[PDB]
This record gives C-alpha cells, structure tokens and sequence, in this order.
RNA sequence: GGCCGGGAACUCAAAGGAGACUGCCAGUGAUAAACUGGAGGAAGGUGGGGAUGACGUCAAGUCAUCAUGGCCCUUACGACCAGGGCUACACACGUGCUACAAUGGCGCAUACAAAGAGAAGCGACCUCGCGAGAGCAAGCGGACCUCAUAAAGUGCGUCGUAGUCCGGAUUGGAGUCUGCAACUCGACUCCAUGAAGUCGGAAUCGCUAGUAAUCGUGGAUCAGAAUGCCACGGUGAAUACGU
C-alpha cells in the first residue's frame, strides 16, 4: 500500500470532476480511467463508471468501499470456466 | 634466535616462527586450544613437531588468514615443516616422506557457464 | 488447563502451550508469559490457579477464539459483498493476492481435477 | 563449427586495440558512441581513399585519429586541404579539439581490410567472384604473405541457393595465438542480396 | 527498434531534463517530515500534473547503435550483440577474452 | 574405468584413535560434509559400546565389524536374457567398506531418539549377530550360496 | 608532498608512465618512494554470442585496471611544473594529489 | 586498538625472472617410439582449471539486435495518447526453490573466508521504530570509506519422535519503501493463520576430487522488482574389480 505519510493517491482531474458532481447535485455517471484513485468519503452516492479496458463499468459508491481502488470494482479479465 | 617459515593451504596462509622454548603455541594471539576447536586441526598443527619428536624443544608464535578451519591448520603445519627444515635441514627427509613438504595445490575449481557449479550439469531430459 | 473456552496442554512448556489458542502465536505467548510474570520454560500442570488466572486475564486484553472467528468472517463476507476483485477471488476459491494459476495454486484450488 | 574472431582472441598477445584511451564508467559509454560516430563518418566521406584501419587516441580533453590508408594523397588532398576538412568535423562529432594523422599502408594487397573491401567493390560491378578470390589469393602470396585464405558466401553469381566457396594458400594457422594473422570482412550489395566477404592473412609467427 | 521507439526514448530523456529540478522540488515536500497537510497534499498533485514522460523511471535503456531494449550493459551504453562486435573488431579499449 | 589410472586417496587417521579404519567410518557417515558432526556421533557411539563391553572402543568396533563383514557376494551377467548371479569373493577392504556401509545403514533406520544411541545399539547388536546388518551379511552370503554352481559364470 | 595515482588498461604503458614520473621528481632533486604496485582491478562481463536463444552460448570478456602509486617527499619548486609537463602517454590516467 | 615512533623482515600487492624437459636413474621394448617404476622437487609425465571448436552435417536457429534481395501497407500494416493485456486457469510437461525433521528446530554465546560493486551511487556513526524502515548526517570515484557480523561450525540449554517447538503454503488485519502511480500486478515488515507434506509408481538425471553434497557471499540487468543467470569462497565425502 501507499505509504501513509504520502497521503491516499487520487488524480487531480477526477478529484475535481468528484468536486463538481457533489456541487451540482448531479448524480450522471461519472466516466473515468483512473482505476488508480482511491475512493473518497464524498465520492458515497455517487456513480463513476470505471474503465476496465473495453468498457466503463458503472459503479455506485457505498461507504463500505472507501479507501478502495476504483479499479478493484471493474474486473479488467473475462473468464467462464473451462470446458463450458 | 626466531626460525621462519610460510605456510599455505587453500585461501589461507601462515606466518610460522619457530624458537627453542617448551611447547608455547600460540596462534593469531590465541592458545592453540583456543583457536581451533575441531580436534582433527589441533593434530594437523602437532604432526610435524610429533613426528620430528620435538613436541617441547621449539617455542611456537604462529599468525594467519583466509580459508577456514581446515584450511587454516594446513597452511600451519605446511609453515612448521618450513620452520623446522630451517632449524635443522636433516629432517627434511622424514617430513617429505610424511607428505608434510608438499604444498597442497587442491583449490576451489571456478564455476562455469551451463553448468550450476565447477561440474554438476542442469537436469536432462530427452523429451 | 482451561483458558479462553479451550484447554491447553498441561505437559507442555507455558510458551508452547499457550499457542494452542486461536489467535495466540509465539510472539503473543512470549509477552503474555511477560506480562504475567511467569516464566517461558515452566509446565503448566506446575502452575498455581492464581497463575492461570493472571494468565486468563492477560489472554482477555487480546481477541482470541470464537470472537476472532467471527472478526475473520466478518472481514471476508465484507470482501465477497462488496464485489471487488479480492472479495470475487474469495468466491471462485481462487489465490487473493496476485498469484500465479496457470500452475500450482492448488492451496486454494485443492486437489487436481480430471477432465 | 563456429570459430572466434581471429583478430579479437589476439587482442593482447600480438595484435593491438584499435582504440586507446582510459575512462572510468561515466565517460566509458559516450568514448565508445563518439568514437563509433567518427569512424562511420570518416568511413563514408573516404570510401575511396582505401582506408584499412581507423586508430582512435583521447590523450587529455582532445582526440587524434590516424587514418591507415593506401592511397594518402587523396586523403591529406590538395596541400593539406581535405584533412582539413576533416579534422574540423571529427572535432564537431567528438566535441573535443582533434588531431588527424595519416599513416601509409605500403602494400595494400597484403592487409586484410583493403583485400576484402576490393573483393566486395568488384562484387558490386559484376566482376566473377572466382576471379576476383583467385587475384587476390594470387596477390597477397606474390607480395610476400605467408598464406592467405578467402572466404565468399552469398547468393554467389546471382543463384538462388546461397553457398560458400574459399581458396587457401600457404599457412593459415589459426589456433596458433602468437602467429599473427591478420582478420577483416566486407559485405558487397549486389543486386540478389548481400555477399559477405571474409580475409586471413597469416604474415609470420611472432 | 523502430525509429519512433528510439524517439519516445529522446523525448523522455529531454522531458526529464527539462522537469528535473521542478520534480525535486515537489518531492522533498510530499515527503517532508514538517511540511503543511495541504502543503504537502498540494505538491502530491502538483507532480501528477507534470508530463509523465518527465520521470526518470519512464526511460528504457537502449543499445545506442541499434536501440535494443534487451541486454544492455551500461558500462559500454551497447547490447551484448553490438558490445561484442565491437570488442572483437579492437574497438572497446582494454576489453579482451577472460579467462581465470 | 577403461584406463585403470585410478589409485587411493590419502586418508588421515581419526585424531582420537589413530585409526584410518574409523576414519573411513566417520567418512561412510558424514553427510553434506559435516564432518566433525560425523565425528562427533561416532565418538559418543563408540563410548556408549565401551562402557557397554568393557572390551575397549577399538575393539568393539572390529568385533562389530567382524560379524558384518562379507566373504562372498554375487555380481549380476547377462547370459541369455537371464542374468547369472556369478559368486565372487570380496577382497579385503571391500568388506571392510561393505561392513561399515552395511552397519550405517542399519543405524539410520533403527527407533532410537539420537543417532549417537542408534549407532551404538547397532554395534552391540552386530557385535552378537542380532542387528539388520548382519541380517543383510547373512542375504548376501545365502544368495551367493544359493549360486555356488554359477562359479565359473 | 605529491601523491600521484596512475590508472592503465596497459601494465607495459603504465610502467612506461609511472617511471617518467619519477625521474622529473629526481632532476628537481625531491626524494619519492615506489612506484607502489596497487591491486589491479579486474571487470568482467558475460554476454550471450547468438542473437537468439542458445543461452549456454556465452563470451566472457575482462577489463583489468593497472594502478600505480608514486608519492613525492618534499618537492622542489620546479616539481609540480615539470611533473605537470612531462606529458604521459595517451590510454594512461594521472591524477596528482596535493 | 599496528594505536604511535618506527622497521622493509614476514603476509600481501604486481612487475620482472626461475621452475617440469620423460631432464636424471633402473627395468622392459625392435640398438626405436614408448611404457612401468624410482630419486630430487612446491609441482611428474597434458601437474589442476580455462580460452582455443578442423572439412563439414541438420534448407538447424535468428528478416523481432542489426543489415539486406524480393514482396506488401502508405489519411495506414505508419504516428500519438489513456486504460487493459503479456500475470487468465478444468488441465498436461520441462527446469528450479522449500520441505517432510533429532546428522534436527528454537534460544543464548562465540570462531574462521573469497570474490565483487559504488557518485541521480555506496551510505557509517548517533537518535527514533518490535520491524521493514525513518531522521540527522560522516567517509569514499576507493588495498583508506560504504555495501558488510559470512553461514555451515563450536559451547551451553531446551524440545523428545508428535503432523510436533517439524513444515511455512494459504488467508485476515496493520504497515514500509520505490515510484506521477503498486486495483488488475511490486518487494519487504509486524500480529494473527499454520495447508499439503511422514522421503515420493512406472520411469529418470548429475557427479571420478577440493569433485559430489552442503553452507553462506557478491554481481549484471535494475526506480523498485531473483528460488533464475553469472561469479566467489567455507566444510568436504563414497566409489571405480572391470569392459
Ligand atoms: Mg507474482
Ligand atoms: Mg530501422
Ligand atoms: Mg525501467
Ligand atoms: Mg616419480
Ligand atoms: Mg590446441
Ligand atoms: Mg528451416
Ligand atoms: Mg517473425
Ligand atoms: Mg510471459
Ligand atoms: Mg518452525
Ligand atoms: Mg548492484
Ligand atoms: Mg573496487
Ligand atoms: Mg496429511
Ligand atoms: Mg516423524
Ligand atoms: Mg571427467
Ligand atoms: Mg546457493
Ligand atoms: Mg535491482
Ligand atoms: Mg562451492
């Protein structure tokens, strides 16, 4: 993990688009690639659609998966089993 | 007066001076009993004095380096075969005929390419 | 003989036999013994019960046992809830923390199974 | 089999460094791209001055080249003009004020470089690659070589099956370390693909 | 390597250069032991701010006359194929066969 | 080998004793080169058997070895497709090394807690014709017994 | 006193150098002690001979480094001048200590 | 405390030399080559180890190191970017690491190496932290300073043959560092957890001596990231009748 004197990563112009949505009141899906970011206390409510490599994946934003990565909530691999 | 002699094995080498004395052996500053434990390199050092039957006639200060235990107490027995021919040169015989003159030239052989070490050889497989 | 709901071998040394509780390792043993001002290398069927009381209390400052169970549950149900990738490798009984599985994983995949 | 480049497996017995300079790690990397840089620019502004050999010296802040050429007169040019010319880019290419000295291959036949570069230029016109390997094998043994051997391999005269033919006179003994043999190639671009060319030339023992 | 891989490798190089000391600046901050919440917040978003391309860790090292990003030895800035060539040919002063 | 250059080693004789018997026998048990560990067992072996005996170190030990030793074993031919078990005798110093390998063996598969204890309860077993190591003397003599007409091959 | 260190990929050239030396430290009259003979350094590297695979393929290759330590005990004031003119072979490196 | 004055002997450093030639002796042998043994010698018969790879063979490998004939693309088969993948996982194989313990595990004490690297680097001492580490900050472009106490070993204690005080996989929690950034997908630490495994079917591999086995150490690559690779010493065997 990132060292807790650095502070939790998040990147700058997801942070204000975060900012904006919590202004607006807004609740469009946020679209993102910042897989990276950590998931802020004001982000809970909010939805933000994280890219997985093909395709951004909505994800509604509960209190329990702050201090996540948003990318631990869009599984970039596809897999159904062998021999199905 | 001191009687000198060099004496190597493996990485070690051994600073040997010799004089007429009772039996004092003393190695880097250390009791013989002190600086070897293994009873195997004790008797290694005593072979040459024990076989020239001079076990206390001769003083003995002796320094080394390098190697380990083994090779530290052959470079010393090697360095005491040369104190002694040089005291007294008519026991050169009895100390060749021991193999104590002979220099052992065994070394650790150099690791190399495709190989894991000097000689053993990966795991083969046909297929 | 009783700590913690469980019972700990009399036979053996108090260090030893203390990490017959869930949650209590060498380390833990080690500074409760400490703090309990008993010594590592003594039996516990030569223990005083006045001992093993200041040996129950000072197991009590420590989450042990069922409630420790119960925390380690908790925390994984938390994961497989939440749906992320760690709690979705708990699911499938896969390895959590980035390991291979083209080969070996079998502590979490178990026995081979034949096509 | 393959075998070890006869020049470099003799680096320090009997044939010398093309290049002579200290330089500790920091400077080691750049020396070794300057001095690539000055040879292939003298290289290609001197392709026909027969030039063998390239000598590279970093004395103090500076560098001196020597050129080993045949023909030093196309080199060293209309009273001093063309090494001129020269000198002046080799110290813009190495940073450094530099020195250019020529030195003269007498007998250009018996080196190796010069009779490989030879075999590929009459390559590239067209020229019978039997020919030109007999002529040159011929040459160096008539001027004195105590052997010499030419390699050619390639798509020889156009064919489409690639082959390697060479011709050996005299001695070439080439795991005799001390024997000094003298190692160099060439490629020719012919019009069905590259021809490389290989020359040993064995002048005595020690 | 193809010609533009040998370019982003120029351009990384340059960038870096270029945001060297700007970069420094910033990280003696972020990592200060007494340096503002915000302060030392304020730099951890200046630095993703700067051009990727301008972190030393970005560069690959290449062989210098053919760019191979495999291989590579530092002490003579080439790829083991090009190191050799050079070194049989007499070129790499002081470099000969080892043998011990 | 094809060439037969091939002649022994120098062996130094065990520093307690003077016994270049015994040292061969540390040297039969050593493992990973740890040889004074070797010794080490050896010795508290052979002083356990003393005091067990009474005889002496030295000679418990060749009195142990004196019943494992071998006299006769069978080297294995190829006839037609069987192969004949032709007996051969067994030259001195390969008893002697088949013995002490025989009688390690032997000590490295008993029950006893420390190999020191299981080295000395083999040598006061073989020492009266009781331990696994005689056992294996008594197979090899029997089967070359059993082959007794294969004797020209 | 002058202590002057000499690097070589050369032992033959650095023993031509660190001779020189000495001698423009003894026309100025100033004593000096060695050439000392310090170890040489030796740089190895193993690389892969085929472009491709074939990875028990392999040159081992070395640079050694000569050195040579050669002190000046008091020197006259022509000493560092003249040492600073003697002008050393190319391929040799001279650092002079003060 | 080589610590100081000193000393140049010794270790060692590294330049130049000497030294091994079947040279000497005996025997065998075709008045040969040679072989068997002996003396002296540090070394004996190619002393040990390396480098060194004939003519060729397999249309063997490499057009993705590079180069290059021909062919093909050219507002794309070229170029830029962010995110993902190369790390997938019913499964089969190769090469390894760690084990299954008592010739051992753990605790305390205490001996003896070689080789190597270092300036956007190696980083001491001191302080803080259980620790990974952090802060401050010497010295060193090095036989000087740093990495950096070798480990096996030895002494003493304990465990007492148990899936264990063996093993250390897996997983939970808490962290450190590098790095714009460790979700996918880093290494490392701490607390907890304590899987399989009790020596491996048919089969099969390496090794003839300072070798095997075993034990640590270093380097390249490298911001970070070895059980791999390359290199270094320590301890140190068994056996070879024979074809
Ligand atoms: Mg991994
Ligand atoms: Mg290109
Ligand atoms: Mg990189
Ligand atoms: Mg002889
Ligand atoms: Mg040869
Ligand atoms: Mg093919
Ligand atoms: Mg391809
Ligand atoms: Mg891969
Ligand atoms: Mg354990
Ligand atoms: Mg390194
Ligand atoms: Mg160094
Ligand atoms: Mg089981
Ligand atoms: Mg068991
Ligand atoms: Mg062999
Ligand atoms: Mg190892
Ligand atoms: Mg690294
Ligand atoms: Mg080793």
């Amino acid at each position: 993990p990132r060292s807790l004197k650095k502070g939790p990563f998040i990147d700058l112009h997801l942070l204000k688009k975060v900012e904006k949505a919590v202004e607006s009141g807004d609740k469009k899906p946020l679209r993102t690639w910042s897989r990276r970011s950590t998931i802020f206390p004001n982000m809970i409510g909010l939805t933000i659609a994280v890219h997985n490599g093909r395709q951004h994946v909505p994800v509604f934003v509960t209190d329990e998966m702050v201090g996540h990565k948003l990318g631990e909530f869009a599984p970039t691999r596809t897999y159904r089993g062998h021999a199905a | 007066n001191q009687y000198y002699g060099t004496g190597r094995r493996k990485s070690s080498a051994a600073r040997v001076f010799i004089k007429p004395g009772n039996g004092k052996i003393v190695i880097n500053q250390r009791s013989l009993e002190q600086y070897f434990g293994r009873e195997t390199a004790r008797m290694v050092v005593r072979q040459p004095l024990e076989l020239v039957d001079m076990v206390e006639k001769l003083d003995l200060y002796i320094t080394v380096k390098g190697g380990g235990i083994s090779g530290q107490a052959g470079a010393i027995r090697h360095g005491i075969t040369r104190a002694l021919m040089e005291y007294d040169e008519s026991l050169r015989s009895e100390l060749r005929k021991a193999g104590f003159v002979t220099r052992d030239a065994r070394q650790v052989e150099r690791k190399k390419v495709g190989l894991r070490k000097a000689r053993r050889r990966p795991q083969f497989s046909k297929r | 003989a009783r700590i913690a709901g469980i019972n700990i071998p009399d036979h053996k040394h108090a260090v030893i036999a203390l990490t017959s509780i869930y949650g209590v390792g060498k380390t833990r043993s080690k500074a409760i013994l400490a703090a309990a001002g008993i010594a590592e290398d003594v039996k516990i069927s030569e223990l005083s019960e006045g001992q093993i009381d200041t040996l129950r209390d000072e197991v009590a400052k420590f989450v042990v046992e069922g409630d420790l169970r119960r925390e380690i549950s908790m925390s994984i149900k938390r994961l497989m809830d939440l749906g992320c990738y760690r709690g979705l490798r708990h699911r499938r009984g896969l390895p959590v923390r980035g390991q291979r599985t083209k080969t070996n994983a079998r502590t979490r995949k178990g026995p081979r199974k034949p096509i | 089999g393959q075998k070890v480049h006869p020049n470099g497996i003799r680096l320090g017995i009997v044939k010398p460094w093309n290049s002579t300079w200290f330089a500790n790690t920091k400077e080691f990397a750049d020396n070794l791209d300057s001095d690539f840089k000055v040879r292939q620019y003298l290289t290609k502004e001197l392709a026909k001055a027969s030039v063998s050999r390239i000598v590279i010296e970093r004395p103090a802040k500076s560098i001196r080249v020597t050129i080993h050429t045949a023909r030093p007169g196309i080199v060293i040019g209309k009273k001093g003009e063309d090494v001129e010319k020269l000198r002046k880019v080799v110290a813009d290419i190495a940073g450094v004020p530099a020195q250019i000295n020529i030195a003269e291959v007498r007998k250009p036949e018996l080196d190796a470089k010069l009779v490989a570069d030879s075999i590929t230029s009459q390559l590239e016109r067209r020229v019978m690659f039997r020919r030109a390997m007999k002529r040159a094998v011929q040459n160096a043994m008539r001027l004195g070589a105590k052997g010499i051997k030419v390699e050619v391999s390639g798509r020889l005269g156009g064919a489409e099956i690639a082959r390697t033919e060479w011709y050996r006179e005299g001695r070439v003994p080439l795991h005799t370390l001390r024997a000094d043999i003298d190692y160099n190639t060439s490629e020719a671009h012919t019009t069905y693909g590259v021809i490389g060319v290989k020359v040993w030339i064995f002048k005595g023992e020690i | 390597a193809k010609q533009s891989m040998k370019a982003r490798e120029v351009k990384r190089v340059a960038l870096a250069d270029k945001y060297f000391a700007k970069r420094a600046e910033l990280k003696a901050i972020i990592s200060d032991v007494n340096a503002s919440d915000e302060d030392r917040w304020n730099a951890v978003l200046k630095l993703q701010t700067l051009p990727r391309d301008s972190s030393p860790s970005r560069q690959r090292n290449r062989c210098r006359q053919t760019g191979r990003p495999h291989g590579f030895l530092r002490k003579f800035g080439l790829s083991r194929i090009k190191v050799r060539e050079a070194a049989m040919r007499g070129e790499i002063p002081g470099l000969k066969k080892a043998s011990w | 080998p094809r060439r037969r250059v091939i002649g022994q080693r120098k062996i130094l004789p065990d520093p307690k004793f003077g016994s270049e018997l015994l040292a061969k026998f540390v040297n039969i048990l050593m493992v990973d080169g740890k040889k004074s560990t070797a010794e080490s067992i050896v010795y508290s072996a052979l002083e356990t058997l003393a005091q067990r005996s009474g005889k002496s170190e030295l000679e418990a030990f060749e009195v142990a070895l004196e019943n494992v030793r071998p006299t006769v074993e069978v080297k294995s031919r190829r006839v037609g497709g069987s192969t004949y078990q032709v007996p051969v005798e067994v030259r001195p110093v390969r008893r002697n090394a088949l013995a002490m390998r025989w009688i390690v063996e032997a000590a490295r598969k008993r029950g006893d807690k420390s190999m020191a204890l299981r080295l000395a309860n083999e040598l006061s077993d073989a020492a009266e014709n009781k331990g696994t190591a005689v056992k294996k003397r008594e197979d090899v003599h029997r089967m070359a017994e059993a082959n007794k007409a294969f004797a020209h091959y | 006193r002058i202590r002057i260190r000499l690097k070589a990929f050369d032992h033959r050239l650095i023993d031509q150098a660190t001779a020189e030396i000495v001698e423009t430290a003894k026309r100025t009259g100033a004593q000096v002690r060695g050439p000392i003979p310090l170890p040489t350094r030796k740089e190895r590297f193993t690389v892969l001979i085929s472009p491709h695979v074939n990875k028990d393929a392999r040159d081992q290759y070395e640079i050694r480094t000569h050195l040579r330590l050669v002190d000046i005990v008091e020197p006259t004031e022509k000493t560092v001048d003249a040492l600073m003119r003697l002008d050393l072979a190319a391929g040799v490196d001279v650092q002079i200590s003060l």
